[PDB]
């Protein structure tokens, strides 16, 4: 077939990005050492620190939103009681 | 009279009312006889079917 | 299994059943009746084979 | 060569499953699309064992529900499979979705890709009505009537698209046999549609969670991804069968065990958990033509957020105020769900129109307004003078 | 050694491997059951039927 | 998006002006350290999204020794990120050092790409 | 809504089938069985149960065979096209008392009885709200409501009136396994009886969930093993920068 | 019956034809069977019951 | 069967897998097209077409509205002035298991 | 992508042919020449042309077998009669 309009992706040998040098890369053999390691010194640090991190982004929009259907759900309940009768044919007018 | 409440699709029991007509448990969407709501909050009375008149026929369509 | 019982279907009667949604015969007999089946020879037909090949107690038929 | 980099059928398979480039840092929120693809398949294959038993006719259509329940061999796990299979295929897409808009994966060059999911995503909620309807309970009935009726309200044409919608003057037998046939061909118009976004993923592949580019250091599929797509396959598999076998009631409505009846209301009409939000931004509307584009507004405003983010960084890691804003936005999500569950009562009806607002505004005026105040804070952070 | 018998070899390790499902769900069909069937003692019919013995 | 050539004129408004930078730089600085890419060993610049023709053309005109520092921050950054782990505190971008390096190859091309399009598009007088 | 628009909340009973390693109570569905013969077929209907379903769980085959016979169906129409009529048989369904629609409503002043076959799936509540309902009529009315004449009151139905009056008394039936029959026994097995009518795969269902969760336990977790092995070299490898000369 | 209309008989004579037979009725407030005479949207009925 | 002869749960089974097969035979299709990409077409003479071609666009598309409006044609007139010839009479009979046809003859193309 | 494995057909410039030389071609446009010119010298030329070729291969053949159902359908028509009686128990047997 003919080639179509071309990507900011290539594939090996080619994959498009900026020309290297002076990196150097070591690694070790997976059968040459001995999984399952370190995994306490992990859920312990790095959990708690990823936590403490990102844990105000998300509680305090929580915690406004829950508020709110609270005082609904409490007000709600007060307008069927009978004490709150009189309150109720004055808003649903 | 048809009986689809616009906002409801509920249903008037006969025989129970306050004038001899209509109530439903509904909301108490009481009704009149000629069924016009009366104390309950649904918008509008609701619609007759163009049924006519050709003897021994009332054309209910 | 769509079992009939024994005291149903009398003398001039041959009911076709839907059993198992199958076009099944059923008869009724009398005892003078299986030389009847084999008045014959062999022979004559296909396949050797005997009343007491054909239905196990043959005074009624399925 | 290799055999699989030869062969016209296999060089497809090698080229998005084997040998495919992957950016190194990708995390297990990348992991949801092998399982919406599971998930597919898993209804598609429940649903043409029981399409052997059961019955359309409107006399006949609970009764055939109840009969595969009963009567037919390991029945009772086809259709409890079957029903709350949706509502986890549902729970994962909306997490698809919300891994996208925190990441930018809507930006250019992935605009085409967005835009295709979008369509994706109307085509399924359709399908999933349609396949509520053929139980033919008590929701089933009243459902289809009120949603079916909103089409009446369109200028001089409205009660003439009804009526061919339903086949005569009501929801009865023709709407029942029509909606069945429908429901079994748009999960073949899924899958066309499946293929068609994962061509447009081939492109440019896929962003990572730090929102530079990847072409520096990436890594094969095969095992490395194929075997951490394990992981996630069987945790879905254990939490779902633990709600076929333990629980497989609990994602439903009772009245749907009552057989429909168009002469007795329920007491209230509800929907299936996932269309609750947009239940309650129809109702908050008070015009019937309004609440009805309001409605389907509110699936395609998605389409407007590559023009409306401002921003020179793609994601939202770098991104304090950007951060906060997607937080309230996904939990008012969740309070609409909830409204759409209640009563038509004094509060829940104003919160619920101010909700409704907040939805689109999120879309249309806050994202513009950060995204602008966080590019200059990053300047005039650097070059002060 | 072990790797030459049980490993190396891809016939008697994708042999081994459903040699061992089929032999693996009979004897854990058996015992789950058994466990089963015992933790409800006195509820099941078997034990009802023998119980209503007049 | 938005251009750098309005990202820098709003700025630059900004900061000429007394009151004004007295009052938005504390929260300009304070929003650099909570977005946390010097603690992954980059400065701002890397992170702009590259994928379109002026931001193509800025990355041609960087000098060779500049080109080399910048895959090197990138591939690193990667790595620390799929560990879950930071790097070691005096390895991160010191203040000083968090320069815009490319904007004024940024600039250039857009400046160009501006003239060429007005006079593409030209109202001539007689 | 107020709170007697909607119903009284249903407590939680410790039903002995409750737990995902428990089964049916079989001596309780066999005494349940005899409640609804002797009190409440004479008005309801349990329309989706066949005779068959019954031997192995609550009657022997040769109890049920005699059960059914005690019924007549309609058979086929004879040699001259005649209708006939037969005795039941096990692949029959177990017949309801009343004809048709308008039959049951004038023998209930108006009201209709409803089939029972899923009423512990189709309410709010389960067997704690039909056990609850059977028990809570009370002696008297609360001071002020007023019922229209033929209608009772009991809290646990939405509104407060309903149209079914209290029909269980302490010993009204005898046992055949001289269990004392109080009001609340017979209540009680009665639930146990109508939940096996809407969930006749209920034991089965626990143990094959108990051998699908064990597996996919120990899959899950030896696939959480195999990756962390082959995705070492990754997470451990390293990277070192010299800067080159810019000759080039 | 209401397909003749238009074809060999006008409206008028198919309403004729169709109330010389009885058709059956839903049952009454009690329970117990109707008849009723033959409408348009009735069936040509045959003459034995099986 | 679903049982111990053509039956209800036959009929019932053989309608579903019917809906079903003409989605597997579009996927083959696709498939087909794929393997005809790689080579093109041969041409009556057998030998190499690589020397002379023409593209698809207005002379091959104007060459197959030709055959598109006979084919068209053709099954318009069976439709409308003789719509029972290519079938057989004994399928307007309802179906009996206790009555068997004089003769079981299958469609044509079969 | 990656390249996979190579054709007998390329595309437009690469088409895979040998190399030409010394070829001329000629045309004229549809628009300047008229159309519907000589398609009798055709239907009565080229048709009969063809026809006269290849018959004699589809001819042979079809007369071959239109015999054979012949000779069968004949029989077969014997044998039911009744001064056929005879032969049909001995064929039969
Ligand atoms: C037309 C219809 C369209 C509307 C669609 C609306 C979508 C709403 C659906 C809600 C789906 C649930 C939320 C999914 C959130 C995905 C966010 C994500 O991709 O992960 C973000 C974050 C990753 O953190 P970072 O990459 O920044 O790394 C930290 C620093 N290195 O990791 C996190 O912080 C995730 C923390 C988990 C948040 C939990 C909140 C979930 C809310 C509950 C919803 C369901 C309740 C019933
Ligand atoms: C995207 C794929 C699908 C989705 C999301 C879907 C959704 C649903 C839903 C929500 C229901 C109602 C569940 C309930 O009983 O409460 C349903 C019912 C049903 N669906 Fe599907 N469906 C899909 C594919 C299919 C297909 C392809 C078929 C047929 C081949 C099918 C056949 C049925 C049938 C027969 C029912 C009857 C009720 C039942 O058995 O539960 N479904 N479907
Ligand atoms: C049946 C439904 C779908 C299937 C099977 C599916 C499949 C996939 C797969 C396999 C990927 C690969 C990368 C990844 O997993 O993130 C992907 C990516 C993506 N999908 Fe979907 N998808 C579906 C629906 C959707 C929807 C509803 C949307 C948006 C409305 C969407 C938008 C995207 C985007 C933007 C990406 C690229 C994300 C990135 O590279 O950062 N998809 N999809
Ligand atoms: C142990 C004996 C019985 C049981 C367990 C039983 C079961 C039930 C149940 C579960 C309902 C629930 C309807 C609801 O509240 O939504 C009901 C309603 C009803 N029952 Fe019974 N039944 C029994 C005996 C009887 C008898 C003997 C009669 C008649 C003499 C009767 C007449 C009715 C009527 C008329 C209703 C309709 C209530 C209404 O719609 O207001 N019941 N029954
Ligand atoms: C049933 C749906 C089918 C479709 C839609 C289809 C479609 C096509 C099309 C469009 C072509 C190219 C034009 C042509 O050569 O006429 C083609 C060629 C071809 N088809 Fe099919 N086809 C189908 C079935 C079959 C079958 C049943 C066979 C053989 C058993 C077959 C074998 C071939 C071959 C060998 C060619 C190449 C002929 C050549 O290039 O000389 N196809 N098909
Ligand atoms: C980032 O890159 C990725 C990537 O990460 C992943 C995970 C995948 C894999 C993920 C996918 C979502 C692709 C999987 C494909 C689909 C979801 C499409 C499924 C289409 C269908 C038509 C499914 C239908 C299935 C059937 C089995 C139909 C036949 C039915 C039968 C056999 C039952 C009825 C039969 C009888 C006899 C009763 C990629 O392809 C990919 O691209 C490079
Ligand atoms: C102007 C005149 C017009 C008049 C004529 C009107 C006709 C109009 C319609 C024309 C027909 C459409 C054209 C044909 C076409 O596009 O498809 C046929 C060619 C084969 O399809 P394909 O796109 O190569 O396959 C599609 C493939 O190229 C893509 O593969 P993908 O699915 O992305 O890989 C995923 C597989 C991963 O494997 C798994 C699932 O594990
Ligand atoms: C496609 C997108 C990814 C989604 C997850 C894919 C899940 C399905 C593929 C399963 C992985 C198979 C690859 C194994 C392989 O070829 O390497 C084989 C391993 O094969 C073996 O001998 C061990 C048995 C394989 C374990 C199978 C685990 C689960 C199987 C499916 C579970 C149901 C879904 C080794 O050869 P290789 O290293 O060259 O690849
Ligand atoms: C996107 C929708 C449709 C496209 C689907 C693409 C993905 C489908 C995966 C197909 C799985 C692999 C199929 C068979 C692979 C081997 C084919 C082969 O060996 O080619 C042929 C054998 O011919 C056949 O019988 C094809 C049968 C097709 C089976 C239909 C499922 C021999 O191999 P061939 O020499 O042509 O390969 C060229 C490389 N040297
Ligand atoms: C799963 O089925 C249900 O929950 N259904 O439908 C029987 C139900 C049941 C009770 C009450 C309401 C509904 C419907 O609620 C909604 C809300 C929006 N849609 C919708 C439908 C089609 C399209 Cl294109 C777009 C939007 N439907
Ligand atoms: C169009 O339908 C008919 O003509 N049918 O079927 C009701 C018919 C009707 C009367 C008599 C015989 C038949 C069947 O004749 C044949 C001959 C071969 N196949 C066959 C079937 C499936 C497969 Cl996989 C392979 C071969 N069927």
């Amino acid at each position: 077939g003919p080639p179509s309009g071309k990507t900011y992706m290539g594939w090996w040998g080619h994959m498009g990005g900026p020309k290297q040098k002076g990196i150097t890369s070591y690694a070790v053999s997976p059968y040459a050492q001995k999984p399952l390691q370190g995994i306490f010194h992990n859920a312990v640090f790095n959990s708690f620190r990823r936590f403490k991190s990102q844990f105000l982004y998300v509680l305090i929009p929580a915690g406004i939103y829950w508020y709110w259907w609270k005082n609904g759900n409490e007000y709600n309940e007060f307008l069927y009681s009978k004490a709150g009768r009189e309150e109720l044919e004055r808003v649903n007018v | 009279m048809l009986g689809i409440c616009t906002h409801l699709g509920c249903v008037p029991i006969g025989e129970a009312g306050d004038f001899g007509g209509w109530f439903c448990p509904c909301h108490g969407s009481h009704y009149d006889i000629s069924g016009r709501i009366r104390k309950g909050p649904a918008p509008l009375n609701l619609e007759i079917p163009a049924y006519e008149f050709d003897g021994d026929k009332v054309i209910v369509g | 299994k769509v079992e009939v019982n024994l005291a149903a279907i009398p003398l001039g009667k041959n009911v076709v059943v839907k059993w198992q949604g199958k076009p099944v015969f059923i008869r009724h007999r009398t005892p003078h009746e299986i030389q009847e089946a084999n008045s014959v020879d062999m022979s004559a037909l296909k396949d050797p084979q005997t009343d007491a090949d054909r239905v196990k107690d043959p005074q009624w038929l399925i | 060569m290799a055999f699989r980099k030869s062969n016209v059928y296999l060089s497809l398979v090698n080229s998005y499953i084997i040998d495919s480039p992957q950016p190194s840092s990708i995390n297990y929120w990348w992991n949801m699309g092998s399982l919406l693809g599971l998930c597919l398949v898993i209804q598609i294959v429940t649903g043409i064992f029981m399409a052997m038993h059961y019955s359309s006719n409107i006399e006949l259509a609970f009764s055939s529900v109840e009969h595969i329940m009963r009567d037919v061999h390991n029945g009772y796990i086809l259709r409890y499979l079957h029903a709350n299979g949706a509502s986890f295929f549902f729970m994962v897409m909306f997490m698809h979705m919300a891994k996208g808009l925190y990441y930018g994966s809507y930006r250019s060059p992935r605009v085409t890709l967005w835009n295709v999911g979008v369509i994706i995503f109307i085509l399924t909620i359709a399908t999933a009505f349609l396949g509520y309807c053929c139980v033919y309970g008590q929701m089933s009935h009243w459902g289809a009537t009120v949603i079916t009726n909103l089409f009446s309200a369109i200028p001089f044409v409205g009660n003439d698209i009804v009526s061919w919608l339903w086949g005569g003057f009501s929801v009865s037998n023709p709407t029942i046999q029509r909606f069945f046939a429908l429901h079994y061909l748009v999960p073949f118009i899924i899958a066309a549609m499946v293929i068609m976004h994962l061509m447009a993923l081939h492109i440019h592949g896929s962003s990572n969670p730090l929102g530079i580019t990847g072409n520096l250091d990436r890594i094969p599929m095969h095992s490395y991804f194929i075997f951490k797509d394990l992981v996630t396959v069987f945790l879905f598999m254990l939490i779902l069968a633990l709600f076929v076998f333990y629980s497989p009631n609990t994602l439903g409505h009772p009245d749907n065990y009552i057989p429909g009846n168009p002469l007795v209301t329920p007491a209230s009409i509800v929907p299936e958990w996932y269309l609750l939000p947009f239940y309650a931004i129809l109702r908050s509307i008070p015009d019937k033509l309004l609440g009805v584009i309001t409605m389907f507004a509110a699936i395609l405003v998605l389409l407007v957020l590559p023009f409306t983010d401002r921003s020179v960084v793609r994601g939202n890691t770098f991104k304090v105020l950007s951060k906060f804003f997607f937080f309230i936005f996904v939990f008012n999500f969740v309070l609409l769900g909830q409204i759409g569950a209640c009563h038509v009562e004094v509060p829940y009806v104003l919160m619920g129109q101010i909700a409704t607002f907040i939805y689109f505004a999120y879309f249309l005026i806050i994202v513009p307004v950060i995204s602008t105040i966080e590019n200059v804070l990053f300047y005039i952070g650097r070059v002060n003078k | 050694s072990l790797y030459k018998t049980f490993f190396k070899r891809n016939a008697v390790f994708v042999g081994t491997i459903f040699a061992g499902a089929f032999v693996f769900q009979t004897v854990f069909d058996t015992a789950i059951t058994s466990w089963y069937e015992n933790h409800n003692k006195g509820k099941l019919w078997k034990d009802v039927k023998a119980r209503i013995a007049a | 998006p938005q251009s750098f050539t309005s990202i820098a004129r709003i700025g630059d408004y900004i900061l000429k002006s007394p009151v004004l930078s007295k009052l938005c730089v504390p929260v300009a600085n304070q929003f650099i350290n909570l977005a946390g890419y010097k603690k992954l060993g980059l400065k701002f610049d890397d992170l702009i999204a590259e994928e379109n023709p002026i931001m193509q053309t800025a990355l041609r005109r960087l000098p060779e020794d500049e080109s080399y520092a910048r895959a090197y921050r990138i591939i690193r950054a990667h790595q620390t990120e799929l560990t879950h782990h930071l790097l070691p505190r005096n390895e991160w971008i010191k203040a000083q050092e968090d320069v815009p390096y490319l904007l004024p190859y940024i600039l250039e091309a857009e400046a160009a790409a501006k003239e060429k399009d007005e006079l593409d598009n030209i109202e001539v007088s007689k | 809504m107020t709170a007697a628009e909607h119903g009284l909340h249903a407590p939680a009973y410790a039903w002995s089938h409750n737990g995902p390693f428990e089964t049916f109570d079989h001596a309780s569905i066999r005494r349940g069985y005899q409640v609804y013969r002797e009190v409440c077929a004479a008005c309801h209907s349990l329309d989706r149960v066949a005779w068959r379903t019954l031997v192995g769980v609550s009657h022997t085959n040769e109890e049920v065979r005699n059960m059914a016979e005690e019924f007549e169906y309609d058979d086929e129409p004879d040699e001259q096209g005649n209708p006939k009529k037969r005795p039941g048989k096990l692949s029959d369904y177990i017949p309801g008392p009343y004809p048709n629609e308008q039959a049951a409503r004038a023998a209930n002043q108006g009201a209709l009885p409803p089939d029972l076959s899923l009423i512990v799936k189709a309410r709010h509540g389960g067997c704690d709200y039909i056990f609850s309902l059977l028990t809570g009529y009370p002696d008297e009315p609360p001071a002020g409501v007023a019922l229209p004449p033929g209608s009772n009151y009991n809290p646990y139905f939405p509104g407060g009136s309903i149209a079914m009056a209290r029909v269980l008394f302490d010993d009204m039936v005898e046992y055949e396994d001289g269990t004392p029959a109080t009001t609340s026994q017979m209540a009680k097995d009665v639930t146990t009886f109508l939940n096996w009518c809407a969930e006749p795969e209920h034991d089965e269902r626990k143990r094959l969930g108990l051998k699908t969760v064990i597996i996919l336990s120990s899959l899950y977790l030896l696939s959480i093993w195999v990756k962390k092995f082959k995705w070492a070299g990754i997470k451990t490898r390293k990277f070192v920068f010299n800067p080159p000369k810019p000759r080039k």
